[PDB]
């Protein structure tokens, strides 16, 4: 059988996570899950399923899990999800439109926000195209606002792709650090590997 | 089944780049993802980045960062690995792998197939 408690823990419980731009993912296998336990484990501000629903979690068998985690802004956590345009859902994290999991997410304020700022948290602002679902772009070349070339340097017109989200204490709750876990349930012509409890 | 197959290897001068394409034979099904691993003289293979077919989406590892270009080219059918400026450190064996479904990762254990490497010597 499988036999392991999935590690959620692991994954909800890191005490860093990543910048949305930069974001982690983590593959799970060949475990029991328990999504009820998980769900009462804490306090959730967002707890959003698409193309199951949360009450069956317990009675499914997937082939894989797979775990995305960051932090963005509370404002922002609308845009993680299938069909959404902005910032972090064009430049950042893209679901595709057949998602099918659970988006989650929680104010991490005490933890994420310092005196006077954290600056840890990063996003991208500036790109040439769009994500597509999934994808993880980490570069960094200086972007071209203008017509001048810029020669991989910052400049006038000539832009660092990334920015700090600098996150106070003190911020309104749109302006508040969110750390945000997305569960994907795959279903493959497979061996399942993830079941629940029973 | 499924086979895979590395082209493009080989001697190559620092500065130049390289160009590696992973052909796959007989997949099951086209929902698959291409993963291109590397693994340096004396250390454990680390993948450096795979595509997602369904979605077209590139996924870069932390080790990619600004030199690696991950595409398919839809005419040959392949998955490309370009590596931009070659230092002698990028001599290693370069594998690509395949796993079934959508979900990239650049973790060795997730893949199941394989193909044989192929050697990068940088002069
Ligand atoms: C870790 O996460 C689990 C749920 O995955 C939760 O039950 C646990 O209490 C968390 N951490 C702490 C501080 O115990």
């Amino acid at each position: 059988n499988i036999t392991n408690l999935c590690p959620f823990g692991e994954v909800f419980n890191a005490t860093r996570f990543a910048s949305v731009y930069a974001w982690n993912r983590k593959r799970i296998s060949n475990c029991v899950a328990d999504y009820s336990v998980l769900y009462n484990s804490a306090s959730f501000s967002t707890f959003k399923c698409y193309g199951v629903s949360p009450t069956k979690l317990n009675d499914l068998c997937f082939t894989n899990v797979y775990a995305d985690s960051f932090v963005i802004r509370g404002d922002e956590v609308r845009q993680i999800a299938p069909g959404q345009t902005g910032k972090i859902a064009d430049y950042n994290y893209k679901l595709p439109d057949d998602f099918t999991g659970c988006v989650i997410a929680w104010n991490s304020n005490n933890l994420d926000s310092k005196v006077g700022g954290n600056y840890n948290y990063l996003y991208r602002l500036f790109r040439k195209s769009n994500l597509k679902p999934f994808e993880r772009d980490i570069s960094t070349e200086i972007y071209q606002a203008g017509s001048t070339p810029c020669n991989g340097v910052e400049g006038f017109n000539c832009y660092f792709p990334l920015q700090s989200y600098g996150f106070q204490p003190t911020n309104g709750v749109g302006y508040q650090p969110y750390r945000v876990v997305v569960l994907s349930f795959e279903l493959l012509h497979a061996p399942a590997t993830v079941c629940g409890p029973k | 089944q499924v086979q895979l197959v590395e082209s493009g290897g080989g001697l190559v001068q620092p500065g130049g780049s390289l160009r590696l394409s992973c052909a796959v034979f007989g997949s099951t099904l086209d929902n698959y993802s291409v993963g291109w691993f590397r693994q340096l003289p004396g250390k454990e293979r680390e993948g450096l980045a795979c595509f997602s077919r369904r979605y077209g989406a590139p996924y870069y590892a932390d080790s990619a960062k600004d030199r690696f270009t991950i595409s398919r080219d839809n005419a040959k059918n392949t998955v490309d690995l370009q590596l931009n400026g070659l230092k002698p450190e990028d001599t290693a064996v370069y594998y690509c792998a395949t796993r079934s479904g959508p979900y990239c990762t650049t973790s060795v254990s997730d893949f199941d197939d394989w193909g044989r490497g192929t050697q990068v010597t940088v002069s």
